């Protein structure tokens, strides 16, 4: 039940598809479907982009898709518009009843 | 669709000519109802709340003795007197001690002795009672639509919560898009709250029988005593000791909290903080589906492609739930969903999420279906791009029948004579069965009240033996049947 | 004491876990087992009395089990 | 549904700072109120949750002896109290919610946990 | 619980009176009587069962007594 | 005189530091670090998932 | 693909930090502090004293 691992930075030209990886353990990410992706713009509170591995909130674009394989969960952005440039944090409800947040990644887009 | 993922889910199939069905709700259990042209619904009793409880008796579980006084009388002078002896907040006892010249009497014999100590309660357990008119059951009706959670909506799920009280026992849930459902509930029979006490001890509460509570061996106040200076039965929590007939001392008998916890075994624990919430009740209702309608029946079949966004999983009840998403042109459309054989020439399984529809394109819908025992194929979509999924169900039809008979017998054991109303649509056979069960349950409750499960098993074995060794065939079979029934009830009791 | 009237058999039983159900299901039977282990002398005499009282074989075993159950629980 | 916190606070090291989150737009008692910190330029960090329905709590092991979380049902406000502050505690403190189950127990989350946050509170030392 | 296994039959009894001898001398019998009063139904059934299982009046009475004493204690 | 203590019995206890761990079905049993310590009373059960 | 570990079995082990405690006859049972740690394997037996 330790911090999930994500690449420090991710970049992708506009219109390309960009993928972020969240690697946990058999209890953090490989044990449960409590994988949620949070988008946080600088100076603002995080925004829940995905939950339940794949599901997204009502107001969240359809360009955000989540996948989970084994102990690794991935977030993929397709349109990759300029408004998609932010820090993306992965989280998971661990088997011990606690919450672990990934280190976070940054999309540069341009 | 909350009723999936719960092991006590139970399926009610069909309605009567009047479009109503009788269903018994329970707190741990959940009910899924399916009618021909009505959508599938999930009913669960979530909250039972008793309001305005009145205390009928306070029991002392940890007493205290403070001011001990004693008075002695010389032999042949009768019993002595203490003015504390007629004080009600003092516990007193009369005994005899050896008296003589050394003691200061002048006669040789037994001299009367009295000792008194002030009885003070340090901890008590409040037994409260609730009027049956003050029960307020809370039920949740969620249409088993297949729609996923919505963040923007004021209600994230489309489950609707309806409160049923004994006075307002008829209520209708308005399920947006599905018409309305009406519940004609009977709270007054769910629990007999005139024979129940809400027994709250220090930080924990139980729902207990009222005669049991009134027959406890502890000091008790009538419940209206704010001063608490007239405890009854004070001698059950003190001991008077006279060893060697020389002195007499009285001591308190120790905190009775653990003894009360042991005496509470077999009592259902109920929350009694921030309201009197009971999570053990059952409620009988008559469900009226006449104003309940399927959503999107006047839609066209989807022509696009479906992708599974949540791999097909098998629930504990022998059905399968899958989550599909739509990539087609028709914004709202009926999802083509069938459970067929490999060659697709026979329909083997039936849908539980009846009329699966795709309201929004980028919004997956998750479908519960009941595949047949063995191999079957879940076909989703139409030929161009159609996705076909295989599945194997590991049971057997005879096994499912045996499991269903076991479940029916178990609900009869729990909701004795009320199980007949769990799926009844009226009918002569149901009424005859319910009446016979009422008579036999009355007899059984008379002849087996206040008996443990081991005693029930012993009596069942004895009755079965008597039936087995019986000259008459009618009495032999009747006694063997009674023995088998009481053996089963003893095995299934005390849970 | 109050613990000797346990509220076990008073009806009122739902499909919800009651207080100390799993623990208290066999605790009395386990008590009887420990008592019979500690007091084998009484069990032999109870068996002899059951055998000498009652003619049928069923009768003797019924008496023996009843006596061995009452003995420890007579308190 | 909006979660509002207190203003940014500056504390000298070794002091105790108490922050609050005010839950409006929803039943406060039916939701569990989580506390998540984020050091400037660091990742988010879960601290604990308070079950506003009955006051139950669970703190992250990294804060078990320092962080205290309390609720005011009538005020519909949750409180985050982090005593024995140190240099490393300079970070924006967020508050996120999560619905508790039908019985207020709150041991399993909802898949959409932390759906609504607060703007965060800045604590410097 | 501990209260279910009292120290009554230990054989360590002197002329000095014991802890709750006066109180507990008749507690068990009083509790059996109260139980029979509250739960009359089982008493009649036990009487019928004892009558059926006992060939002689001694067997019937002894069996009925044992059944009546066991039912409350067994709980 | 000078009796030696033979056995200490607990008549009134208190439970604290309660913790829970869960596993998804068919994945065996969960693990709590507190299970190693013998002063923690622990129990294994199954809940619907 | 992506198997989940169900159980883990010990084939080769080692013992260290062996400690013992003794009690004079009739005085009960010996007590060891390490008896409270579940990574310590323990056994109670009786010796001639
Ligand atoms: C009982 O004893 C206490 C000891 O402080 C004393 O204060 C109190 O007045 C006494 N009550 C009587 C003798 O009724
Ligand atoms: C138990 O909780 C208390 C706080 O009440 C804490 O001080 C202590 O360190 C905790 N111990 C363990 C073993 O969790
Ligand atoms: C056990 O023995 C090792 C040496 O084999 C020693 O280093 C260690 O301190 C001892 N105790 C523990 C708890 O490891």
């Amino acid at each position: 039940q330790s911090a999930l691992t994500q690449p420090a930075s991710v970049s992708g030209s506009p219109g390309q598809s960009i993928t972020i990886s969240c690697t946990g353990t058999s209890s953090d990410v490989g044990g449960f479907n409590y994988v949620s992706w949070f988008q946080q713009h600088p100076g603002k509170a995080p925004k829940l982009m995905l939950y339940d591995v794949t599901s997204r909130p009502s107001g969240v674009s359809s360009r955000f898709s989540g996948s989970k394989s084994g102990n690794t969960a991935s977030l993929t952005i397709s349109g990759l518009q300029a408004e998609d440039e932010a820090d993306y944090y992965c989280s998971s409800h661990t088997s011990r009843g606690t919450w672990v947040f990934g280190g976070g990644t940054k999309l540069t887009v341009l | 669709m909350r009723c999936i993922g719960i092991s006590n889910r139970d399926f009610v199939e069909g309605v009567s000519g009047g479009s109503w069905v009788d269903i018994v709700l329970e707190h741990g259990s959940c009910v899924t109802t399916m009618a021909k042209n009505k959508p599938t619904l999930d009913f669960e009793l979530i909250k039972t709340e008793a309001k305005h409880p009145a205390t009928l008796r306070k029991y002392c579980i940890e007493a205290k003795l403070t001011n001990t006084t004693t008075a002695s009388r010389c032999p042949t002078q009768g019993e002595p007197s203490l003015n504390e002896e007629q004080d009600k907040r003092f516990v007193c006892k009369h005994s005899m001690v050896d008296r003589g010249w050394g003691n200061g009497c002048g006669l040789f014999g037994k001299g009367g002795i009295v000792t008194c100590a002030m009885f003070t309660c340090k901890k008590n357990m409040e037994g409260k009672i609730v009027q049956p008119e003050n029960l307020e059951y809370t039920i949740v009706i969620t249409p088993h639509s297949g729609e996923e959670n919505a963040v923007g909506q004021d209600t994230g799920k489309h489950g609707k919560e309806i409160k049923v009280t004994p006075q307002s026992s008829i209520t209708e849930a308005e399920l947006t898009g599905y018409g309305t459902v009406t519940m004609e509930c009977s709270p007054r029979t769910g629990l007999d709250f005139n024979e129940m006490v809400l027994l709250q001890m220090e930080n924990k509460a139980w729902l207990v029988h009222r005669q049991w509570f009134l027959d406890l061996p502890l000091p008790w106040l009538p419940g209206a005593d704010t001063q608490g200076s007239n405890w009854i039965q004070k001698e059950t929590l003190v001991t008077f000791k006279n060893p060697h007939a020389k002195k007499q001392d009285v001591v308190v008998l120790g905190s009775q909290e653990g003894a009360m916890h042991t005496a509470l075994t077999g009592a259902t624990e109920i929350q009694m903080s921030s309201g009197n919430l009971l999570f053990t009740g059952h409620l009988k209702c008559r469900l009226r589906m006449d104003k309940l309608q399927l959503k999107g029946m006047s839609y066209s079949m989807c022509t696009g492609k479906f992708k599974v966004v949540k791999e097909i999983a098998e629930t504990q009840h022998g059905t399968i739930v899958i989550r599909v998403q739509y990539e087609g042109d028709g914004s709202p459309c009926k999802i083509p969903f069938e459970i067929m054989d490999l060659e697709k020439r026979h329909v083997l399984g039936r849908l539980i999420t009846v009329n699966p529809i795709v309201t929004e394109k980028d919004s997956p819908v998750n479908i519960e279906a009941e595949p047949p025992f063995g191999d079957s194929y879940i076909i989703i979509g139409v030929e161009p791009g159609q996705l076909k999924l295989s599945w194997f169900k590991k049971g057997s039809s005879i096994g499912q029948m045996f499991e269903t008979t076991m479940r029916g017998a178990k609900r009869m054991a729990i909701l004795g004579d009320t199980a007949w109303d769990f799926g009844s649509l009226g009918g002569v056979f149901t009424s005859i069965g319910k009446a016979l069960h009422q008579v036999f349950g009355a007899i059984y409750g008379a002849a087996f009240s206040g008996v443990s499960w081991t005693m029930k098993i012993l009596i069942g074995v004895v009755i079965t033996w008597i039936g087995m060794n019986s000259r008459s065939t009618s009495l032999s079979v009747s006694l063997v049947l009674v023995g088998v029934v009481t053996l089963y009830l003893g095995v299934m009791v005390q849970a | 004491s109050v613990a000797l009237v346990p509220h076990v058999g008073m009806g009122l039983e739902t499909r919800t876990e009651t207080w100390m159900s799993s623990e208290g299901a066999w605790k009395h039977a386990q008590r009887i087992e420990t008592w019979v282990l500690r007091h084998p002398g009484f069990t032999i005499m109870a068996a002899i009395l059951a055998y000498t009282i009652g003619t049928t074989y069923f009768q003797r075993v019924l008496i023996f089990i009843l006596l061995t159950a009452v003995a420890p629980s007579m308190t | 549904v909006q979660l509002v916190e207190s203003g940014a606070e500056v504390k000298k090291p070794g002091a105790s700072v108490k922050v609050s989150c005010k839950a409006s737009g929803y039943t406060f008692t039916s939701y569990a109120m989580h506390w998540v910190r984020q050091a400037p330029g660091q990742r988010l960090e879960w601290m604990g949750w308070i079950n506003a329905g009955n006051g139950n709590t669970k703190y992250s092991q990294k804060f078990q002896d320092r962080v205290t979380i309390t609720r005011d049902t009538s005020a519909s406000t949750a409180y985050m109290e982090l005593s024995s502050l140190r240099s490393e505690d300079t970070a924006i403190y967020y508050c996120a919610r999560d619905k508790v189950d039908d019985y207020g127990d709150y041991w399993f989350p909802t898949l959409w946990y932390f759906d609504y946050w607060g703007q965060g509170t800045l604590v410097t030392v």
